[PDB]
């Protein structure tokens, strides 16, 4: 976790097996349908903002009934993707405008 | 009315009072004080506490499947 | 009267006790705090020799 | 009587009524004060500094 | 020679002899068995630690702050 | 993961009218200064508040004349070292949080100032910390640079055990056992987190005394006024 | 003529407050009122002597506190006083709409209102001083509570950051916070004194639920007396609270630094809050739950229409009563509930007991109200 | 009767406001009171949003 | 702390990091803040232009 | 009479609350114009040290 405009920005190196985990979710269950890779520009990093969509609080990560996300406030369950579930939250963890200049760096104006 | 003097019609309704220097701030502790109390509460009783031990069986049986849900089961992992 | 006014006494001293230690709580809390205290006959002053005029 | 002379000296007019209360408030203070002191230094005596640094 | 005898662990010695903490150790034991013996497993022996620590430092607790 | 319930150990101050052992108090401010000061801050003491609690006026001059820090700055704005005065705070063993998360392998030593009232449990947690390091159950692995503490939340600590038998010598002379180093450690960490704790008994068996004294008598005060009332008969005469 | 019914001031305090006619056989309930007062006062005056250190600003409020309570004299004592004053605003507060609710005192349909403004502003009085301190829970319970306003359709997020102050919570958010904390105690001292007129026009109600015009009293000897005796255990509850037991409503969390990148495992607001909580909580949609909390507390308003009875005390109501007494153990429910978790057990007993709430003050209680008036013939 | 006779609120904003009876020579120096009332009202508001900042 | 290329909301640069070095290089003197001088000076703009024109 | 003394309160309360709001923005004015006046109360003969420090 990173500080931005004063607020979470969660990067995390999700392994292969948790982006198979995010491939096979299907969109129908998906509260907010989206497919895993369009929220991830490479597929191992994983890169949002840790704010929970419902009231604003820093999802735990690797834990809930999915192991990605979990709000520690009102029991909001996120996946590795960020997606959103199950609970209260409305949409899926929001999905900055980072550009991977090169393989160790992410950058953007 | 608003004041003392007008405020309802009543007739010969004769009250009796005694100055509170006459008299006890304590009388009938023992002889009616105490009985008066355990009627008031037996009266009450039986319309206040069943709610309350609904409520005491609620949370606990709410604890202790909380702890039962939190303990882990061999059979995830009997293979 | 007398016993009557004897427990009224009684009562009113222990009010006065109580809203005495209060009232005096209240207004030192107003007074100077612990860490302004402190700083304020502790320090002393090492003076050099500043020409021949006021500094 | 106790009373006949209590209650027509210091309970008969209000001042004089407010005097003792005042009187009695200040001793009350004191003592009352001095009592509960004792009592809390004896309930846990050695653990206090004011014995320690002695 | 190692005087000091840091009587903390005289404590969670007598509960290891008692019945509570005793009981707790062995089923410790056959979840240390248990998991040992399985090569490749997920199961973790935590549970059972915290269960057998929670009756042992309860004694403790007990029977502790006497001897300091 | 699950979590460890600390037991209640029976702290002497715990009683209802009790206060804080103050040569444990001391004993404690010992260890924290020669032990736990190399990481742990306290930014909200200083070395005042020991001239009643433990300390007389003239050993606390010359335990903060102990430690030199920085002072304002000089002629040309060049800021020195002081020998340490009462009213400067215990010292920060690093100066920000990213240096002491370099230096204890990404983990940031907590301040002591409040941790007794910041974490569930209170000192018994803390005691509970320092005494239960075992090793880890069957089944679980860790990296080298934490240590496995069942009472620590995550389970998984990065603090390596601060405390172990003749770690420190104390003054008093009683035999440092880790045992007695942390309960005295948990003793001066209470003081810490509620230094008015020994007023706050005082006033509170004050006013219980004067509470006793003054309920029953406000209550007769109320009886008597309304014994006009509670004691009337009244009666109805149609013509 | 004497001089309290000849200079004006004299006449109003004489006709208010000396000389009001109240019913003889008025019960312990109506003292809360009176210790509602009392406690806005305690609340106006420590809060005052507090606010002479506390800086509002996100790099040195929780060190202002921290200096207040270790180096100001007797600021522990006037913090704690402050927070334990607060919880026992809220019990007082609780006491007084169930009293309200038992008793019929809706019915005072204006009073009741004005009554209902007043709960609001104390709720929203208290949310803002608990942001105060700047610790770990003050910090994500407003974040939390303000976030809250995003689920408004369109204007959601400008609405969110307008009370910010910004695009998160930090020192901006503080500094509005502690501003409105100062003025609204005052405005809700004003909102009572309009409580007060109002209820004046019509006088007190007694509990057997009877015009008591026959049975009318000064106000002066007896219910002064009865009244100082209430400040005289509320004071003795107070002083217990904070001399013994300081922490015992408090949460250990809110003694860490408010840190913006790491929810606390547990963060849960203040007592008071927890069955607005647990009903925020029990409503999956986002938009659902804010309305479910407003209607939670809003129902006091829909209550008096719900009234269809025959009887305006509930004393003579024996099913009613026990109605009643369900609702309190189903708000009990629900604090408790706001305490625990978000797990497999505590999740579904909140949204039963929600639910089991809206339907006893909408349904079972008019229902109950509608079978005792055909019991009784009427 | 007209509303303003019968809410107690509005009894008294018409007694004290709507239906005072005032003099009608009075000439613009009795025109300060409510200035100062307005002047109340401005510091009020104005302070409030500057301590909102300060 | 390192250095960076400076950005919009960086304020203007503090040629002295404190008071003293400011005193120290400029014979014991103070040089004010210039972000009030012109409203800080009775005659304002008008004052400074004639201090640096005689 | 009564309204002149209500008036003559509110004139001390406003000259009060105007010298506190003056001595907030804490510019040299302030300062200096807040010492002076606490100060001020120096003169009382008894306690007037005592009363300016608090
Ligand atoms: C030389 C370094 C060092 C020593 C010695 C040390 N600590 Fe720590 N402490 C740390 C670090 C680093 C952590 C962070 C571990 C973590 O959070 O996983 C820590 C963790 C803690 C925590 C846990 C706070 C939390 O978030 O739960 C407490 C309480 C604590 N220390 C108090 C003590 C006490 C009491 C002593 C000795 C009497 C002590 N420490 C000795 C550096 C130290
Ligand atoms: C700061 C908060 C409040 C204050 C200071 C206050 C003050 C008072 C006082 C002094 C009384 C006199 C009678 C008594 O004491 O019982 C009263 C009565 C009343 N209050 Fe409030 N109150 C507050 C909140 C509320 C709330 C939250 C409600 C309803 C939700 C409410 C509704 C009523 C009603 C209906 C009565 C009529 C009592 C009767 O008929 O006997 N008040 N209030
Ligand atoms: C109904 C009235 C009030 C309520 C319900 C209330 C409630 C609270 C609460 C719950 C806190 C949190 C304290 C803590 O958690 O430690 C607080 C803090 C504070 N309040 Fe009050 N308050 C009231 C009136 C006032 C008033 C009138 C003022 C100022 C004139 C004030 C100033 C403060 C200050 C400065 C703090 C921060 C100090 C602290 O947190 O201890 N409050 N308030
Ligand atoms: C009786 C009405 C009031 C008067 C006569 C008054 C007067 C003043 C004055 C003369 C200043 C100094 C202005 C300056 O030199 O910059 C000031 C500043 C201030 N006042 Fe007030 N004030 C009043 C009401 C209030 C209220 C109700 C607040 C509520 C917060 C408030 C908050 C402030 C603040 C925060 C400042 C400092 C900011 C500034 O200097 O402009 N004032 N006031
Ligand atoms: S904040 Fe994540 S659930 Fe509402």
């Amino acid at each position: 976790a990173f500080k931005w405009r004063g607020k979470p920005l969660f990067v995390r190196h999700r392994t292969q097996k948790e982006i198979e985990q995010e491939a096979a979710v299907e969109l129908s269950q998906l509260r907010d349908p989206q497919h895993d890779l369009d929220r991830v520009k490479k597929p191992e990093w994983v890169i949002l903002i840790g704010v929970c969509t419902h009231l604003g609080c820093v999802p735990i990560a690797n834990a809930g009934d999915f192991g990605g996300y979990y709000c520690p406030c009102h029991g909001s369950h996120y996946d590795a993707s960020g997606r959103i579930r199950l609970g209260p939250a409305p949409l899926n963890l929001e999905v900055p405008t980072y550009e991977f200049t090169s393989d160790d760096m992410v950058i953007v104006g | 009315g608003r004041e003392f003097g007008n405020l309802t019609r009543m007739r010969h309704v004769i009250s009796y009072s005694l100055s509170p220097f006459e008299q006890r701030a304590y009388p009938h502790v023992f002889t009616k004080g105490i009985p008066n109390v355990l009627r008031r509460i037996r009266e009450s009783f039986f319309r206040v506490v069943p709610q309350f031990v609904v409520f005491y069986l609620i949370y606990t049986w709410g604890t202790e499947e909380f702890e039962r849900s939190k303990r882990k089961n061999p059979a995830a992992y009997e293979n | 009267k007398g016993f009557s006014y004897l427990v009224t006494g009684v009562t009113t001293v222990g009010v006065a006790y109580a809203a005495k230690n209060a009232v005096t709580q209240f207004v030192s809390s107003m007074s100077a705090s612990a860490d302004v205290l402190a700083l304020a006959k502790i320090e002393i002053k090492l003076s050099d020799i500043p020409e021949g005029k006021n500094m | 009587t106790l009373t006949s002379k209590l209650y027509s000296l210091l309970f008969r007019r209000t001042s004089t009524f407010a005097l003792t209360i005042i009187v009695g408030v200040m001793f009350f203070e004191r003592a009352f004060d001095q009592g509960a002191d004792a009592i809390y230094d004896h309930i846990n005596e050695g653990k206090l500094w004011k014995h320690i640094k002695h | 020679e190692e005087e000091l005898v840091d009587p903390l662990t005289t404590v969670r010695e007598q509960c290891e002899q008692l019945e509570k903490c005793v009981k707790a150790r062995e089923r410790l034991e056959l979840c240390d068995e248990r998991v040992s013996s399985r090569s490749h497993t997920e199961e973790d022996c935590t549970e059972e630690l915290f269960d057998f620590l929670h009756a042992r430092d309860h004694c403790v607790a007990h029977k502790l702050f006497n001897n300091l | 993961d699950l979590e460890l319930h600390p037991p209640s150990y029976p702290w002497s101050h715990r009683g209802l009218l009790s206060s804080l052992d103050h040569t444990s108090i001391r004993r404690g401010f010992q260890v924290y200064k020669q032990v736990c000061a190399s990481c742990h801050s306290m930014d909200f003491v200083a070395y005042r508040h020991l001239v009643g609690v433990c300390y007389t006026e003239d050993e606390a001059k010359e335990l903060a004349a102990e430690v030199e820090v920085q002072d304002g700055p000089n002629e040309d704005g060049e800021m020195f070292m002081r020998p340490g005065k009462l009213f400067d705070y215990f010292p920060k063993p690093y100066p920000n949080s990213e240096a002491a998360r370099a230096a204890n392998n990404g983990a940031l030593p907590p301040d002591l100032s409040y941790i007794v009232r910041a974490r569930h449990g209170g000192e018994d947690y803390v005691f509970s910390l320092l005494t239960g390091y075992c090793e880890p159950p069957t089944g679980v692995s860790l990296r080298e640079g934490l240590y496995f503490n069942p009472y620590f939340p995550g389970q998984a600590i990065a603090m390596a055990p601060p405390i172990y038998t003749d770690v420190l010598e104390f003054d008093d002379g009683t035999p440092a056992t880790m045992s007695q180093i942390a309960k005295d450690v948990c003793t001066f960490l209470r003081w810490a987190s509620e230094p008015e704790h020994d007023h706050r008994k005082r006033m509170g068996l004050k006013m219980l005394m004067m509470m006793a004294l003054l309920v029953p008598l406000v209550y007769t005060i109320k009886r008597h006024k309304w014994s006009v009332l509670k004691s009337r008969k009244l009666a109805y005469r149609p013509p | 003529t004497p001089m309290r019914k000849t200079n004006p001031l004299m006449k109003l305090i004489n006709h208010s407050f000396i000389d009001l006619p109240t019913p003889s056989n008025i019960s312990a309930w109506w003292n809360f009122g009176s210790l509602l007062g009392a406690c806005l006062i305690l609340q106006i005056t420590t809060g005052l002597f507090l606010a002479m250190h506390y800086s509002p600003d996100a790099s040195t409020a929780f060190s202002s506190i921290a200096h207040i309570t270790r180096d100001v004299n007797y600021g522990w004592i006037i913090r704690y006083l402050h927070a334990n004053g607060a919880s026992m605003f809220f019990i007082c507060l609780f006491l007084h709409i169930g009293r309200g609710l038992y008793y019929g005192s809706f019915l005072y349909s204006e009073t009741w209102n004005i009554g209902i403004i007043l709960l609001l502003a104390t709720m929203a009085t208290a949310f803002m001083g608990y942001v105060l301190p700047w610790g770990q829970m003050s910090f994500w319970g407003a974040t939390v509570i303000t976030n809250l306003l995003s689920a408004i359709p369109y204007i959601g997020t400008d609405l969110v950051q307008w009370i910010w102050g910004g695009y998160s919570v930090d020192s901006p958010t503080l500094t509005r916070f502690f501003t409105f904390h100062f003025i609204l105690p005052f405005i809700i001292a004003a909102l009572a004194t309009l409580h007060l007129l109002f209820l004046h026009e019509t006088g007190s109600n007694n509990p057997l639920g009877i015009t008591s015009h026959s049975d009318k009293i000064t106000f002066h000897p007896y219910y002064t007396i009865k009244d100082a005796l209430g400040l005289l255990l509320f004071l003795l509850s107070l002083m217990t609270l904070t001399l013994f037991s300081p922490d015992l409503l408090g949460d250990p969390d809110n003694y860490t630094l408010a840190n913006p990148l790491n929810t606390p495992p547990h963060i849960k607001p203040e007592w008071y809050f927890l069955f607005a909580y647990t009903i925020l909580r029990s409503v999956p949609n986002k938009l659902g739950g804010v309305l479910a909390l407003l209607l939670s507390i809003l129902i006091l308003a829909m209550i008096p229409i719900l009234h269809m009875s025959k009887q305006q005390s509930m004393m003579f109501r024996p099913l009613s009563q026990s109605l009643y007494w369900l609702l309190a153990a189903d708000l009990l429910i629900l604090t408790w509930i706001g305490g625990q978790p978000v797990s497999y057990p505590f999740t579904i007993i909140g949204q039963v007991a929600s639910v089991l709430y809206f339907t006893t003050i909408l349904i079972l209680m008019p229902t109950i109200s509608l079978i005792e008036n055909k019991m009784l013939k009427w």
